[PDB]
Formats: structure tokens, C-alpha cells, sequence
């Protein structure tokens, strides 16, 4: 509510911008680049300020390296001390986005245990953690079996941007109507 | 094609007047076909008054076309087989229009003995008694 | 010849619309339209008069009120002159208050041609609306049109003008006929939703044509009834073809 | 269990107490008990007409 | 179906007079000769029932059970009543005395039947209420599981033409129906103490419920499966029709000893 | 602006309120308008179902007699046949020197209203009616006004006459209201003024008019013997003579305690 | 909230009025509608043709007045008392650029926010007449409405006296998806969720009714047992009519 | 065909306003008979030729 | 203007309020100040 309607100021937009790079990096629920490229960092509200570290944010996301983690701002204020609970939360994160498209081609709520593990790049038990921590956080439910190894929840989440959201989209359109279509072809000639 | 009453009613004395003298039964089959699918009052009389003057030349069959429609629902019906039968048996005083025309003649809808008194009497003139014991 | 009155959908919705609200204790008012006489008549439109507190009578003819409506509805098109006047009252077959009678008398000097309907709201909730319409005799018209007529040429001579009933049709288009029938998209939509919660609900739709044959078999045996066992037997058939239709 | 209080049985030869009422087939079997004896009635009526 | 529709008039069939014609009392004080539904002709067809009237029509819209009401304010219904066995000890001669005449048929019509004694259709109970005699009546019909229906009669007392006979006619149909039940007719003695001596005039509005209730009581309970239990402030006497064998049969007295 | 808004809520309508004599069915009720007669009723728009019951009162509509919405049942508060005086007028203290009468009230009155608990772990009920008998013109009537006012109980004064309306069932419904609203506004005094008229005896065994009287008096001696008992609610009956009460009220159970002024 | 009940005097209103004006295509009608609108249920229940002309040089540069609306929702309310003005009308041509654009006009005198009715009333279209939305900017935004119907007591009884499956609602559906895949394709190059998701997955097991089958079965022969007695029922009668013809028979034999 | 004529007639019946109940107090002998109706007050009326 | 309805009343979500006429029948109006408090007092016309 400050940008469609001027009235700005180039001392408010640079709070605006770097208070934005620190809380974005320092805590999240949606996903944790994605929505910053359908979300202005640097869109023309202003470049100052190392606004670099978004871009570095997103390969660090997926590397998932601790090395990374220190070059992707300054060592100091990468840590916060807000990055110790988020890098668990911010992990689940690139994870939940990255199997929803990819699995299969439907969404369906079927995950194996063992790739969710391999594609998080955590181990065993700890994984077993922070799953148990992501079901609290909902946008899940319909209820995981933890025996039969079945990563059963239901489908209902958001999908991420304009790109591979239309690409999911043209293949599942041409499925739902050739599927009616069959019904009513059936139906019309007897 | 016109969706007004008066020329749907219209459409009926059409093939009559067109198809009139020996029939057709492509005639018939449209004639019939809208006085048991239309519903509508008019046009239902229209197209039993219709059937008589397709079967001027085959008037024998016109009793057994017309047979069911006398006592078929709706009273515009009943008064368009009165009609039929005075047109197309008049003259030949056949035994079987008179038949079917006697319980209309007496029928409680106003109309339907009035139509009947006048079918009965084109069939039978110049038919007397002794001839027939029945006028 | 005399008339026969066209009454449009709007017409006859906007005649019950003022008549009940308006009660009997009485709204008096307008009809508005036109027609080319002798077989065609057609009442477009109608207004209210807003109540007055002298019961239904010339006096209820608000003359700046008539006058302000004529003028707006003009600028929207809909405007026409008056083809008669309708109200709500008390119903009679022999004319629904004595001062519609009075009321349309006035008219009647200046017209010839203007009708008197009203409809009647106390009869009107047995689920078929009782709705009449009347004008007074004339002569010169009514003796011209319709041994002849000794009756009602000896009326005529006679009381000059008395009540005669007016038919009742209707006239609509084709647009408004095709458009009902799809509102009477919530019909398409609802027909879904229907069937779906009718499937649920079928465990004790289920158990009662249960019980209904019961008595039906039992029924057929005291007679030895036979008529109610075959609509009886009809209608659990179309049941059927419902509950397999759903699923 | 012999009077069905118990909703299960005894698997002897495992030694333990498992159940066997999966909740009750027969719900709606009294009412199918009814539509039977409904059908007997109605065979035996049309018989007689019949001759 | 439409047309036959609510909202409805409530009347009374009275009886029918010829095929697809009956004639009703509505409980307006208008009375009209009516059409029955032709699969409302037969095999439905009681000839006194309770119906639903159309109020343009003049046609049987529906057959109601009979239940229906009056402008005297409703009687009190009691599945299980509260009293249920308070006093007891010491009233052993009362106790016995009501155990034989009032539970036995209502467990079992089909013995005094059987045997060819009349059952007990009425009783008359004599004697004070609230100190030993009501607890008793409540208990009884609690273990026998009947419905308690509680009837005020001294609210016949209605100072209008018959409300009140209608009244009795559907309690008296009803109470067989949703058998077994008791019928308690508080203060009998306010409807039926008139005339012994030209003496107790006034009471010409309560004659016509008088005979309404001695055709309903002696026409049913002819095996007996409902009770009809009386009951007065001390004694009354009564009018003759009440008191003769099949009905008040059953004479109770609560001890003065 | 108001007057404009006089013209618009004669727009907006009323509607008649009758009450609910049983529901036969959802889509069937037996509905007594007040009107008079009794019709078969439907439902229409803008109802609750929850808040339906038998014996609750309802609105219809005028012209198409279905229930349009539900209302609360309501008493009606009355001065004409149940004059109502929340406490008395008049003090409990300070009419002291007519002190026995005064003692032997509280000790019925106010501590059963104050504390039931001392009754029920007895376990012998709390007292039931009271009488009031010798002259009302000594001060009765100052008594009775008193003890409503120390209790802070709901005063009921009674026309027993009142009580003798000539239309099927306006007498039954006056003393069902009269205990429908002492139990609400409970603790409450019912004061009975000569009891007479609703608790006659017979004029010399015949009837003109003490019929009238039987219906009345049968009411009263229900509620007694009921389930609903009497200990909250208090009923306090007056009258000059003893000899023109029935013989059911003189026993025990419909009145227990009989004060009498000395 | 919002839960739009609509007058059927509004729709045929607007449908003789669009003929009667001799509007063309290329030419609005415009209106208002009042009632009630202060309410969870917004009540219409009745409406007036607006004086609207459109000029030659651009059709979006128009003429509305306000005085048609300052007098007459004072003569509405005279007849009935509340049906002042709330919003507003339209016949087509839809959607335009300019019908954005008499809602900043509609705000100066509407007591809410102007309800927008467009209505195709010549009738034309297949489904439904109704495109209702509720007036808002952000441009022609246009959240639509769905809601219909709801009238008097009196009119729908006068309605009937007027006026006397499973396939066409799966071809609608075909219809939808098909325009949804069309729409996909150009969006991707104009460019150059959730609804959708559940749209897929959710529909690939009369096909949802397939997991449904194994409860429906068990019921399904109850339910044919019954039409069998049904049946059974039939030829009894029928016996009966082969004996009545049969003792016709019998006695013209005897005769 | 019978069906429908019979449901027609069934409903011009079931249009009505029903009898009125009355005793015969006396008739007269010019075709008046007085009526004590339960329905109403007392009445003239004009003896029926159906009867 | 008389012939008008009068109502002898002896009555002392929102608001209810109940009117006894004496058509002895008893009727709904609201009490929300569309209809003012001061126009009800037992025992009056």
C-alpha cells in the first residue's frame, strides 16, 4: 500500500528494502525465494545495499551447504541468531516445493519416505523430526501412516509461481477433458 | 415455421386443400402426427378436419382413422372427427359414419353436438324412413 | 365487436404486486397501453396510486402523482395511455366494491373503451388466482354486435349500462418464454448437489418402501385395493430408476 | 462370546484374543426378512387368481 | 396435490353418507358436506376421524391422528410418571385391593378373557388424594410402562357448545391406539353429580360430554388394554349410565381403619 | 425525519402471534391463532428449528398462515387478573407488636427461601401452603406485604374472582401462568385474597355457577400433588372464615400449616 | 454478506425495455435496481430504465443524468417504502471498457457500493442470463455473483399460470475444460493454481462413483429386489384382465 | 383416457364451498321451505326440484 | 380518522412486543423505536 501510490521517499524505501532482505532471509512459511520473484527485492524500489544476498539465498536453498550460508550475506548477520531454528524450516521448504511439482504429473498425496530423505539431504532420524514438526504447521493433513513407510497426506497446498504452474497445468487440461469427454460420448449415442 | 397459433391452424387446411381428392399417406402421417403431438387446441381441431379432405375418394377407411380420436380426450378433438366424417361420407350414407357420430350428438360440450347434428345430416340427405329406420 | 384482454407478464405480476400489498382497505391505480380494438387489446404495463385514506374511488386517482409517472416512464420508453384502471377489494362477481363502479362510470364519459380488473387476494391463496374483469355496457356497440337478442336489447333500452364479464388471456414473447427455463444455472447446479445428497440420504428412503410393501401385499389379501397396489408398484419402480441413475 | 457380549473370539493355537465383528453385516437384514416374506405372500395370491 | 395444500382448516369426520361424499364438522361451528379422496374411500376410511380441511376448497386434504386440539388449554401426557412407589407400609389392604383390579389387564387382556370374568374397564377409586391413594395410581402405571395421559375433568368444564365433547373423542381414540394406557379422570364428580332429585341444575353444557364419554368407555376395552380410573375428593354419587356393570365395575375404598 | 418514518413502518408490517398446541410433524403443526380457530400450519422463510417446541408461541403470517419466525413464549405481565408489587409496600420490622404473627411467618417464610439446604439434608420436604385465617381487617393484609419485603420475594396479589373468566380454558391458562412466573421469579409470595371462589365448598350441594368453582379449585390441588413441588414458590391463602374452605384444603398436603391471628 | 435474490419482473423488465427503446447492438441500455441491500440477503425487488445515450467520437465518452435518479427513487418509494437505489443495470454489449466506468459515477448516489446486474435480456445466450458482479475497481476486476430468483408468494403462482439429464450437464463440463485448455495456451504467450489441482488427481479414479461402486452394489440388489416383487405384482393384475376378457367369452357362448 | 377424464372431474368437485347442514322445520306448498341451518341464523329457501 | 382499530391492552434479534386488541387476538410489532416505548401503558385505548 505504499508503491501504487507514491508519495515516497528514498529514506523509506531504503528501510523498506534491506528491512525486507533481513525478514525474509530471518523467517518464513511459504516458500523462500519464490514468492520474492513475484514480490519486488529490487524491482526499481531501489538496487542499494547488497541485494544480492536474494539471489545468493536461493542457490544456498538448494546446495543446503553451511559454507554457503556465511558467503550468502556476512557471516554475523546470515546467523542472526534466527537462521538456528530456520534452517530446519527453511530446509522443508525447498523440499515440499521441489517433489510437489516433479513426482507426478496428477499431484497425487504419495511420497516415498526414503526420497523426500535423499532430496532433503538429511539423515535418518533427523528427517523423522522435522516431518513431525511439518505436519503440526498444517497445510497438509488426511493423515500420514508412520508404518507402511506411506507419506499418504492429502493434496491441498499452494503451487509456486506463473512458470511450471502453466506447463502442470496444459498436461493436466487435455487429461480432465479427455476424461469427460469419453462420459459424454457414451452417454450421447446410446 | 411461424410460431403463431393462427398459422399453425393455418398449416393444417394446407395439405388437406393441397393433397385433397385420392390420398396420400405421407399427407395422412403429418396431418396425424400434429393432432396427437400439438397440444394446442386449435390446432388439433385443424388437423382432424384435415383428414376428410385428403380421404374424399377412400371414405370407407375414415370410421377406423377416426374411431379412437371420438373418444380421445379434449373436446376440440371430438369435434374435429365430426367434421371429418360430415365432409368426406357426405352423399354416400355409409352405415359405420353414423355409428360413430351418436354418442356425440349428446355429448355435454356444447360445440361437439352441435358439429355432430350438422355431420350427421350431410351423410344422410335424401335418406328417409323405411330406408333407414334410424333418422 | 367487444374486447378481449392481453395481459402482459409484467402486467399481470405488477397487478398482483400492488393488489396484495395494497390489501383490501384498498390501493386504487393504472393500467397502461394500447391496442388496434376488435380482437386485439393489450395491457403493457401498470401502475400503483399510493393510498389514500378514502378507501378506492375517483377521489384515490391522484392526478399529479398519474401525471409525474406518465412523464418519467415516458423518458424510459414504457409510457402509454391509460386502457383502464385495476384495483384490490373485497371480490365480487357482480362487481368487487361498489366504488370501482362508481370510479369507472367517470371514465366511462370520457372513454369508451377503458376496462375495470381487479384481483382478489383472499381467493388467490387456494393456488389459483381469482382474477376478474369487468366493463359496463354500451349502447350502440354492444346491441350492433355481440329472433336475435330480445334479452339483451330490452337491457340495453332499459339500465343502459350493467356488468358483463371480460375474458382472460395472456400474451407473452418468445425471449422471456426461453429464458425462464433456465433459472426455473441454479437448476443445471442444483440437479448435481441433488443427486449426490439424495444418495446419502437413501438409508431410509431405503426402509420405507420397505414398510410400503408390507402393507401392500397385506392389503391384497384382506380384499380376497388391487387399483392402489398398481400406482403403488409404479412408483417404486420410478424410485428405482432414480436410485440407479445417482450412482 | 457363546451369547455375543464379547465382540471376538478366542484364536487357540496363537493363544489371543482377536476381534471377529468387524461391525455387523446384517444391519439392514430384518428389512430384507420383511421383502421376502412381502414376495411368498404375493407368489401364493397371484396362484390362486391364476387357475 | 397443489391445490390441496397448507395453510388448512382443522375439522372432525362425523360419517359417511354415500360413495366419495362424507360429512365433516369443522371446529369453526361450521359444518360442511364434503368430498373424500378416492383412495382416501377405501381402506383409510374411518367413519369418525379426525381430517385436514382446505379453507377455499371444501375437500378432504388429509386424515390426521387423532390428537387434535381444543380452545381449553391440553391435557398433561406422563411416559413414566415421577410418583413411582413413595408411601408404602402399612397401606396393605389399599395396595392389594388396586394391584388386581388395574395392572393385571393391561400385562394381560387375554386371561380374564379366557377365564370369562369381564376385566375391570373402569374403576372408581373413593376416599382422600395426596395421602396414599395417588402415589399409587402414578406407581402402577410406571411398572406397567403405560403412558400416564393425566385428563382434567373439571375442565369439561368448557362453557361453549360440545369444545369439550370433541376433546373426549380424541382422547378416548387415542388412549387405544397408544395402548396400554390410563385414562385418570380428575374430579369425575365436577361432569356427572346433576340431577338425582331435580336438584344440581345447571349443568345442561356437561350432559352432551356425558354421553360422549359413556359411548367412547362401554364401545371399547372389550378385552380390556386401557384403564379408565376415577377418581372424587371423597364420594359423589354419579349418574346411572357410569356406575351399572362394564364400566365402574371395580368399587375401591380406602380404609377409614 | 420521524414523521417521514411513521409513514415507512406502517410499510412495515405486523404480524399475529398464536401459540403451537403440538407438532404433529415438520412439515405439519396444529397452530392455535389468537384469533380463534385452530389450522393445520407449514413453515415459511427466515425460521429457526431449534428454537421450535411444543407450547412455545410462534408467528404467522396474515396471509398465508405459516410459521414466518419463532418467538420466545412470554408470561405477559398483568395488573388485571395477577397484580404484580416486586417486595411490599409496607415493612416487616416496623410493624413489630403484632409480633406472634410476625414469627410464625418468617419461620414458614424465610428460612426455606433463604436456605433450602437445612430442609433437603433432613430429608423431609419444605413447607407447602400457609393459611392466614381470622379477620383481614386487623392487619392481615400489612402482614402479607411485610414478609414479601424482607425475602426481596416477588409479591403476588391474586382476584380470586379474577381468576373467572366465561371462555373455554382463560381460567386454566391464568393459573398456569401465575406458577410459570413464580417459578422464574422465584423466591415469590402467591397471595390467595378470600378464598371462597376458587375454593368453595357448594353453595348447598347444587351448582348455578360453583362449577365454575370446581374447575378452579381442582387446578389449584394438581399443581400440588404434581410432581412440582412447593418451596421456592409459596402460596399463602386468606380468608375471614374457615367455614367456606373445601375439606381438601383443610387436609394436610394442600395447606399444612393454618396461622391464625390471635 | 452478499447472497443476491432477483426479482423475475427484473429480467423480463430489462428484456422489453431493451426491444421497446429500439437499442441496437452497438448501443447500451443501462439501469438501476432498488430494495433492500443493508441485509446478508440482498433483496431486489424492483428496478428502472436510466436515460443513456454514448457519442461518436469514442462510446466510451457517455451521457447518464442523476436528476431521473434524484426524483424518481422518491415516486419507488411512495408505492413502497424501501426500494431506494443501491445500484444498477445493464443489457450489453458486456464487459466493455466504459462499463467500468459508470461505477465512479454510480458511487455519487448509492448508499453502499453500486451492485452491478449486467443481464443479457434479449435472451440470447445458453445457461444463464445473469453475469452479476459486484462493482469493483483495482480495472473492470469484476468479481461475479451467483444468485437468481427468490420472488413474492403472489408472483410465482402467477408465473405457473403464465407458463401453462446426467448428459447435459457433462457436456457443459466438457465445454468448460476444453475453454480452460484454450485459455492455458493463451495465456502462456500473452506471458511470453489450487482449483485446477483439484479440478485432475481428484476425478481420475461415473468416475467418482467407481470407489463409491463396492458400497452402491450391496444396496443396488436390495433396491432390484424390490422392482422384482414389483414385477411380479404386474402379472397378477394382468391375470385378472385375461379372466375378464375370458367370462366376456364365456357368456356370449352361453347367450 | 378414463384416468385423466376422471382426475378433470375430481377437481371441478374438489372446488367448492361444501353444503350447509339444516333441519326442515315446515314447507310450504308454493315452494319455500323454512330452515333451521346449523351453520347460520334461520332461513327461507327455495325447495329443490331434484327432490 | 375513526372507523380506526382500537386496542385495550392491560400488558404493562431485538425487541418484542405484544398488543392485546379487543378483537381479544394478540399481535406482533417490534419495540426497536420504530414503535416508541411510550405509546404502551396498560389499561388504555
Amino acid at each position: 500500500t505504499l508503491e501504487p501510490s507514491t508519495s515516497i521517499t528514498l529514506a523509506e524505501r531504503q528501510q523498506l528494502a534491506y528491512d525486507l532482505s533481513i525478514s525474509a532471509l530471518l523467517g518464513d512459511k511459504i516458500y523462500n525465494f519464490g514468492e520474492l520473484l513475484h514480490h519486488p527485492i529490487m524491482e526499481t524500489i531501489v538496487n542499494d545495499s547488497n541485494y544480492d544476498w536474494l539471489f545468493q539465498l536461493l542457490n544456498a536453498l538448494t546446495v543446503g551447504d553451511f559454507d554457503k550460508f556465511d558467503s550468502l550475506i556476512k557471516v554475523q548477520i546470515s546467523k542472526i541468531p534466527i537462521l538456528a531454528q530456520h534452517e530446519s524450516f527453511l530446509r522443508q521448504k525447498i523440499c515440499l516445493m521441489t517433489l510437489i511439482e516433479t513426482v507426478f504429473v496428477k499431484n497425487i498425496r504419495m511420497l516415498s519416505f526414503e526420497d523426500i530423505s535423499k532430496a532433503t539431504h538429511l539423515p535418518k532420524d533427523n528427517v523423522e523430526h522435522l516431518v513431525m514438526r511439518a505436519i503440526s504447521l498444517g497445510l497438509l493433513k488426511g493423515s500420514i501412516d508412520q508404518v507402511n513407510e506411506l507419506v499418504t497426506i492429502s493434496w491441498v497446498q499452494p503451487r509456486i509461481i506463473s512458470g511450471d504452474q502453466i506447463t502442470k497445468m496444459k498436461d493436466r487440461l487435455v487429461e480432465w477433458n479427455d476424461q469427460v469427454e469419453k462420459l459424454g460420448k457414451k452417454m450421447e449415442a446410446r | 415455421a411461424s410460431d403463431e397459433s393462427l398459422l399453425r391452424y393455418g398449416g393444417a387446411f394446407t395439405i388437406a386443400l393441397a393433397y385433397a381428392g385420392t390420398g396420400n399417406n405421407s399427407a395422412v402421417k403429418r396431418l396425424l402426427h400434429v393432432a396427437v403431438s400439438d397440444s394446442n387446441d386449435d390446432v388439433r381441431r385443424a388437423a382432424v378436419i384435415a383428414l376428410g379432405f385428403v380421404l374424399l375418394r377412400d371414405y370407407t377407411t375414415v370410421p377406423r382413422i377416426v374411431q379412437l380420436l371420438s373418444k380421445s380426450h379434449n373436446a376440440h378433438v371430438r369435434c374435429g372427427t365430426a367434421f371429418a366424417l360430415g365432409i368426406a361420407c357426405a352423399g354416400k350414407g355409409l352405415q359405420s359414419a353414423i355409428d360413430v357420430l351418436d354418442p356425440l350428438t349428446k355429448d355435454p360440450v356444447d360445440f361437439v353436438r352441435q358439429a355432430a347434428m350438422i355431420a350427421l345430416s350431410m351423410i344422410l340427405i335424401q335418406q328417409t324412413e323405411k330406408l333407414n329406420p334410424q333418422v | 365487436t367487444k374486447e378481449t384482454v392481453y395481459i402482459s407478464s409484467i402486467a399481470l405480476l405488477k397487478m398482483l404486486k400492488h393488489g396484495r400489498a395494497g390489501v383490501p382497505m384498498e390501493v386504487m391505480g393504472l393500467m397502461l397501453g394500447e391496442f388496434v380494438d376488435d380482437y386485439t387489446v393489450n395491457v403493457v404495463d401498470v401502475f400503483a396510486m399510493p393510498q389514500s385514506g378514502t378507501g378506492v374511488s375517483v377521489e384515490a386517482v391522484d392526478d399529479v402523482f398519474q401525471a409525474k409517472m406518465m412523464d418519467m416512464l415516458k423518458q424510459t420508453g414504457r409510457d402509454q395511455m391509460v386502457v383502464g384502471w385495476y384495483h384490490s377489494h373485497p371480490g365480487f362477481g357482480c362487481w368487487l366494491s361498489s366504488v370501482d363502479v362508481n370510479t369507472q362510470k367517470s371514465f366511462e364519459q370520457l372513454n369508451s373503451r377503458a376496462v375495470a380488473v381487479v384481483v382478489d387476494p383472499i381467493q388467490s391463496v387456494k393456488g389459483k388466482v381469482v382474477i376478474d374483469a369487468f366493463r359496463l355496457i354500451d349502447t350502440g356497440a354492444l346491441i350492433n354486435n355481440l329472433l336475435n337478442k330480445a334479452n339483451i336489447q330490452a337491457l340495453i333500452h332499459g339500465l343502459n349500462r350493467h356488468y358483463y364479464s371480460l375474458n382472460i388471456d395472456y400474451h407473452k414473447t418468445a425471449k422471456e418464454t426461453k429464458m425462464l427455463m433456465n433459472l426455473h444455472y441454479e437448476e443445471k447446479e442444483e440437479s448435481n448437489l441433488a443427486a449426490t445428497k439424495s444418495m446419502v440420504k437413501i438409508a431410509e428412503q431405503y426402509s420405507k418402501r420397505i414398510e410400503e410393501e408390507k402393507e401392500l401385499t397385506e392389503e391384497e389379501l384382506k380384499t380376497r385395493p388391487k387399483k392402489h397396489l398398481s400406482e403403488t408398484a409404479d412408483e417404486t419402480l420410478e424410485n428405482n430408476i432414480v436410485s440407479v441413475l445417482t450412482a | 462370546i457363546l451369547d455375543k457380549i464379547f465382540y471376538g473370539v478366542l484364536d487357540q493355537g496363537n493363544g489371543w484374543l482377536y476381534v471377529y465383528e468387524t461391525p455387523n453385516q446384517d444391519a439392514t437384514y430384518d428389512s430384507a426378512l420383511e421383502l421376502v416374506g412381502q414376495l411368498n405372500k404375493v407368489v401364493d395370491q397371484l396362484f390362486e387368481k391364476a387357475s | 396435490k397443489r391445490i390441496q395444500s397448507v395453510p388448512l382448516v382443522i375439522g372432525q369426520f362425523l360419517e359417511p353418507i354415500d360413495q366419495n361424499t362424507g360429512i365433516v364438522s369443522s371446529t369453526t361451528g361450521m359444518s360442511y358436506v364434503v368430498r373424500i379422496l378416492s383412495t382416501l374411500d377405501r381402506e383409510l376410511l374411518k367413519p369418525s376421524m379426525s381430517v385436514a380441511l382446505h379453507r377455499h376448497s371444501n375437500a378432504l386434504v388429509d386424515i390426521l391422528p387423532p390428537d387434535s386440539d381444543s380452545s381449553i388449554s391440553v391435557m398433561g401426557e406422563n411416559e413414566k410418571p415421577d410418583v413411582t412407589y413413595a408411601d408404602v407400609g402399612g397401606l396393605d389392604m389399599q395396595k392389594q385391593e388396586i394391584r388386581e383390579a388395574v395392572e393385571l389387564p393391561l400385562v394381560q387382556a387375554d386371561l380374564y378373557e379366557q377365564i370369562g370374568i369381564d376385566p375391570p374397564r373402569g374403576v372408581l377409586l373413593y376416599g382422600p388424594p395426596g395421602t396414599g391413594k395417588t402415589m399409587l395410581v402414578k406407581a402402577v402405571a410406571n411398572s406397567t410402562k403405560a403412558a400416564f395421559i393425566r385428563v382434567n375433568g373439571s375442565e369439561f368444564v368448557h362453557k361453549y357448545l360440545g369444545e369439550g365433547p370433541r376433546m373426549v373423542r380424541d382422547v378416548f381414540r387415542l388412549a387405544r391406539e397408544n395402548a396400554p394406557s390410563i385414562i385418570f379422570i380428575d374430579e369425575v364428580d365436577s361432569i356427572a353429580t346433576k340431577r338425582f332429585d331435580a336438584q344440581t341444575g345447571s349443568d345442561r353444557e356437561v350432559q352432551r360430554i356425558l354421553i360422549e364419554l359413556l359411548t367412547q368407555m362401554d364401545g371399547f376395552d372389550q378385552s380390556t388394554n386401557v384403564k379408565v380410573i376415577m377418581a372424587t375428593n371423597r364420594a359423589d354419587t354419579l349418574d346411572p349410565a357410569l356406575l351399572r356393570p362394564g364400566r365402574l365395575d371395580r368399587k375401591i375404598e380406602f380404609p377409614s381403619l | 425525519d420521524k414523521t417521514e418514518n411513521d409513514i415507512k413502518a406502517l410499510q412495515s408490517i405486523g404480524q399475529l402471534i398464536g401459540e403451537v398446541m403440538k407438532e404433529l410433524s415438520e412439515e405439519k403443526y396444529i397452530v392455535k391463532a389468537s384469533s380463534g380457530p385452530r389450522y393445520i400450519v407449514g413453515v415459511r422463510n427466515s425460521v429457526d428449528r431449534s428454537k421450535l417446541k411444543k407450547g412455545v408461541r410462534v408467528t404467522l403470517d396474515i396471509t398465508t398462515l405459516t410459521i414466518m419466525r419463532i418467538l420466545p413464549r412470554e408470561t405477559d405481565p398483568l395488573v388485571y387478573n395477577m397484580t404484580s408489587f416486586e417486595q411490599g409496600e409496607i415493612t416487616f420490622d416496623g410493624i413489630g407488636g403484632l409480633t406472634e404473627q410476625i414469627r410464625e411467618l418468617r419461620e414458614v417464610i424465610e428460612l426455606p427461601l433463604k436456605n433450602p439446604e437445612i430442609f433437603q439434608r433432613v430429608g423431609i420436604k419444605p413447607p407447602k401452603g400457609v393459611l392466614l385465617y381470622g379477620p383481614p381487617g386487623t392487619g392481615k393484609t400489612l402482614l402479607a406485604k411485610a414478609v414479601a419485603a424482607t425475602i426481596g420475594a416477588n409479591f403476588i396479589f391474586s382476584p380470586a374472582s379474577g381468576i373467572v373468566d366465561k371462555y373455554i380454558g382463560e381460567s386454566a391458562r391464568i393459573i398456569r401462568e401465575m406458577f410459570a412466573y413464580a417459578k422464574e421469579h422465584e423466591p415469590c409470595i402467591i397471595f390467595m385474597d378470600e378464598v371462597d371462589a376458587i375454593g368453595g365448598r357448594r353453595f348447598s350441594e347444587g351448582t348455578s355457577a360453583d362449577r365454575e368453582i370446581q374447575r378452579t379449585l381442582m387446578e389449584l390441588l394438581t399443581q400440588m400433588d404434581g410432581f412440582d413441588n412447593l418451596g421456592q414458590t409459596k402460596i399463602i391463602m386468606a380468608t375471614n372464615r374457615p367455614d367456606t374452605l373445601d375439606p381438601a384444603l383443610l387436609r394436610p398436603g394442600r395447606l399444612d400449616r393454618k396461622v391464625e391471628i390471635p | 454478506h452478499e447472497k443476491v435474490t432477483i426479482a423475475p419482473l427484473v429480467l423480463l423488465s430489462a428484456l422489453d425495455h431493451y426491444e421497446r427503446t429500439q437499442t441496437k447492438e452497438n448501443k447500451r441500455c443501462v439501469g438501476v435496481i432498488l430494495g433492500d441491500a443493508n441485509s446478508s440477503t440482498i433483496r431486489v425487488t424492483n428496478s428502472f430504465a436510466l436515460p443513456f445515450e454514448e457519442d461518436e467520437k469514442n462510446s466510451d465518452v457517455w451521457f447518464l443524468d442523476h436528476n431521473y435518479i434524484e426524483n424518481m427513487n422518491e415516486m419507488c418509494k411512495k408505492i413502497n417504502a424501501k426500494e431506494k437505489l443501491i445500484g444498477w443495470y445493464h443489457s450489453g454489449p458486456k464487459l466493455r471498457a466504459s462499463d467500468l466506468k459508470i461505477n465512479e459515477l454510480f458511487k455519487k448516489y448509492t448508499q453502499n457500493n453500486p451492485l452491478l446486474l449486467i443481464v443479457d435480456v434479449k435472451q440470447q445466450g445458453v445457461g444463464l442470463p445473469t453475469d452479476a458482479y459486484v462493482a469493483i475497481e483495482q480495472e473492470k476486476t469484476f468479481l461475479h455473483l451467483p444468485c437468481t430468483i427468490e420472488a413474492e408468494e403472489a408472483e410465482e403462482i402467477g408465473v405457473e399460470h403464465l407458463l401453462r439429464i446426467r448428459l447435459t450437464n457433462q457436456l457443459k463440463s466438457l465445454k468448460g475444460l476444453q475453454s480452460k485448455l484454450k485459455d492455458v495456451v493463451e495465456y502462456l504467450d500473452k506471458v511470453i493454481h489450487t482449483i485446477l489441482g483439484k479440478l485432475q488427481d481428484v476425478f481420475n479414479l461415473n468416475n467418482l462413483q467407481k470407489a463409491l461402486t463396492v458400497k452402491t452394489n450391496d444396496e443396488l440388489m436390495v433396491i432390484y429386489i424390490s422392482n422384482l416383487v414389483r414385477s411380479i405384482i404386474a402379472f397378477d393384475d394382468l391375470i385378472e384382465n385375461k379372466i375378464q376378457n375370458k367370462k366376456i367369452q364365456e357368456q356370449r357362448v352361453k347367450d | 383416457n378414463d384416468k385423466v377424464r376422471f382426475i378433470k372431474d375430481e377437481l371441478r368437485l374438489l372446488q367448492e364451498p361444501g353444503s350447509y347442514v339444516g333441519e326442515v322445520i315446515k314447507i310450504v306448498s308454493d315452494k319455500k321451505v323454512l330452515v333451521k341451518v346449523q351453520p347460520e341464523g334461520k332461513y327461507i329457501v327455495d325447495v329443490a326440484k331434484d327432490i | 380518522q375513526l372507523p380506526y382499530l382500537v386496542a385495550n391492552v392491560v400488558e404493562v434479534v431485538g425487541k418484542a412486543a405484544v398488543v392485546k386488541t379487543s378483537s381479544r387476538q394478540t399481535v406482533f410489532l417490534p419495540m426497536v423505536g420504530l414503535v416508541d416505548p411510550d405509546k404502551l401503558k396498560p389499561n388504555d385505548l
